[PDB]
């Protein structure tokens, strides 16, 4: 069921195969350079975005 | 694999790498260029966003205004909110091949959510559609400001996957 | 002295006169909707947005 | 909020209500240097990524091997300073004096860039682009999207912001 908490998969993915490793972040074992992460994390409110789309809904971006 | 936390109390987060990650690439289709498309989604995910809602409102502005379905920023942000929330459960449809989370915890209900509440269900199937096309414009190479940072190649089967997670999205609201 | 520790004033800046309230959020005294907040914190590397440029330098954007 | 910066304990300072109301007192235009703040921070991302892009677009030498923001590491580095600069003109605003950015920016930072091989040129590029998209909205020629403002005249907050990228781009010229 749809628990109406605003919690969605967060997926990440990571293609560190030019060796540059920062502190902190080997959370799996493994040396090819690749990645995946997914967390459970309720989407949040925000405001600044919705102000911008408020605003500016009726300029046609990106070539679209 | 992921399972675990999908239904976690807390959702802390899972890491598969190494062998575990050849493995996963194995069990699902076209793995790598998958992973390119996953990345697609969720590296881009604040503009698909806007650029949905935004779309769904200049083509009916009738939204914005008094009685509308996003008028004042409250309901404007939960718009934007939402339409992340479904692209994150479209996300991980595509990550692991298949619709059962995004049918569960994301469709279960949803329409009736929105009936209750009044979200405007030809608002929805607009954003829905552009986002749909957003998706599949990235990884088909038809975006015009950005593109993928890939190997040059054809995504059109994990185009035609990734639509099929949408049109169940679409179909849930109709 | 710049200390090379990538460390910058990182400024936010509430309009929140909707009425619109987060629970957890009233960090200062205040009822009119307006606040500052400003904190020193370490700039990240961003390596998808290093990779996007690297492929998309060459393509204008914003009417720019 | 000087003592969240003389200090690197790293905790936030937050100013609302009447104490805010006064601040803005301290400062010319309060009210119309907070949209600005605003928009430099909430567009920082975008700003960032088109003055780099700029920087590479008119010498595209920058990310063949050998140029300075080749390789993902180097390209990023570049991206992180651009945006520690903007912040700092962010805070010179906010404030309405360079004293911060002159002290913890700017000091020193010449130097390092001509040890590691930073090349001026491409920093005044990317320098200069930040500046134009800047006072570009503030002063309501942004193309793409605009500030969520009254109308009105922003031409001296953005002849002030100008001044403090002027000081960059002195500095590291
Ligand atoms: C994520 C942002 C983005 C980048 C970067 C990029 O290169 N392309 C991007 C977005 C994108 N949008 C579309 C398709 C549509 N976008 C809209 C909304 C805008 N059109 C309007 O009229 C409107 C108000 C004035 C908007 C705002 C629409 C309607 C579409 C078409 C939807 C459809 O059913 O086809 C795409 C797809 C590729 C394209 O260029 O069309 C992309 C990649
Ligand atoms: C934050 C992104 C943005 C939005 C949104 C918006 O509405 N405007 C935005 C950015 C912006 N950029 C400029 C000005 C320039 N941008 C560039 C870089 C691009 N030019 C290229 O040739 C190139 C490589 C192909 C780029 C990438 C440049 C050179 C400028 C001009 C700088 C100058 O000296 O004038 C602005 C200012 C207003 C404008 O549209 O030009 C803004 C707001
Ligand atoms: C209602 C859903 C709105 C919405 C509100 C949010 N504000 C968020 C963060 C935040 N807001 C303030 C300003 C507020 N706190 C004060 O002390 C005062 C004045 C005295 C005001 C006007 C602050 C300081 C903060 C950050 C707190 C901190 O940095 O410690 C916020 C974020 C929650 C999250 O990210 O999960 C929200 C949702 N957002 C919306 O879109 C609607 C319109
Ligand atoms: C539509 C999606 C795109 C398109 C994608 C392609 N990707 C191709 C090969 C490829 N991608 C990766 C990285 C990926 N694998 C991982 O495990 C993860 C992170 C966990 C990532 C981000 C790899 C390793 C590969 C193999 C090739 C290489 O490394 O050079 C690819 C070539 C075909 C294939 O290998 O199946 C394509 C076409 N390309 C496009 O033009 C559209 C826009
Ligand atoms: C070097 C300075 C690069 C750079 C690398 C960064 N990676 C960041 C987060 C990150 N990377 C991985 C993949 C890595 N960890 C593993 O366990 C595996 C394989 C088993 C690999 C390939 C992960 C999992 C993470 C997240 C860590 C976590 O979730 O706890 C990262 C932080 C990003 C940020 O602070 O916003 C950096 C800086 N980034 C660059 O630009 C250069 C090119
Ligand atoms: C160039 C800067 C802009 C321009 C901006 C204007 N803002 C005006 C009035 C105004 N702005 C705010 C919000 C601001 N004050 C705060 O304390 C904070 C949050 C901490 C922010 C984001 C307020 C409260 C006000 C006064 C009440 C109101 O007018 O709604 C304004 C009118 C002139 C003036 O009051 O000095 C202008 C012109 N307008 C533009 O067209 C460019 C892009
Ligand atoms: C955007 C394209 C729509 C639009 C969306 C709105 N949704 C509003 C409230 C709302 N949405 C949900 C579903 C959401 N929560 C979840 O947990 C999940 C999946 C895990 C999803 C997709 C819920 C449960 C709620 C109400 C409870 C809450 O917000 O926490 C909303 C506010 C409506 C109102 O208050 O009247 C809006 C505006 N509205 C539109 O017009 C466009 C078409
Ligand atoms: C971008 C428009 C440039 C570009 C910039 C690069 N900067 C690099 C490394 C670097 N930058 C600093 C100064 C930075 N650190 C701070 O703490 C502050 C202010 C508080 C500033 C503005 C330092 C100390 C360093 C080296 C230490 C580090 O990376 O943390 C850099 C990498 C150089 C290297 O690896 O030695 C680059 C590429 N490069 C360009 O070509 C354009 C013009």
């Amino acid at each position: 069921a749809m628990k109406k908490d605003s919690k969605a998969p967060c997926v990440e993915v990571f293609d560190e195969r030019d060796g540059c490793k920062a502190a902190g972040t080997q959370k799996a074992s493994g040396d090819d350079g690749f990645c995946v992460k997914v967390s459970m994390k309720a989407i949040g409110f925000n405001a600044a975005e919705a102000a911008s789309v408020t605003k500016n809904y009726g300029i046609k971006r990106f070539g679209a | 694999a992921f399972s675990k936390v999908i239904t976690s109390a807390d959702g802390k987060a899972a890491y598969v790498g190494g062998a575990d990650l050849q493995a996963l690439k194995k069990f699902v289709s076209e793995g790598n260029k998958r992973m390119d498309s996953v990345n697609a989604i969720v590296s881009n995910a604040s503009c698909i966003v806007s650029d949905s809602v935004s779309g769904m409102v200049c083509e009916n502005p009738s939204l914005i205004a008094p009685n509308g379905g996003v008028y004042t920023n409250r309901k404007m942000a939960a718009c934007l909110r939402d339409a992340e929330i479904i692209l994150r459960y479209v996300s991980y449809s595509l990550l692991s091949g298949d619709s059962s989370v995004l049918e569960d915890r994301c469709l279960n209900g949803l329409k009736e959510t929105y009936a209750s509440l009044g979200v405007p269900a030809a608002g929805n199937a607009r954003t829905i559609s552009i986002m749909k096309a957003t998706v599949i414009g990235f990884i088909t190479n038809n975006s015009q400001q950005k593109k993928l940072s890939t190997p040059a190649g054809d995504c059109s089967a994990l185009a035609s996957e990734v639509g099929g997670y949408f049109d169940k999205v679409s179909s849930a609201l109709a």
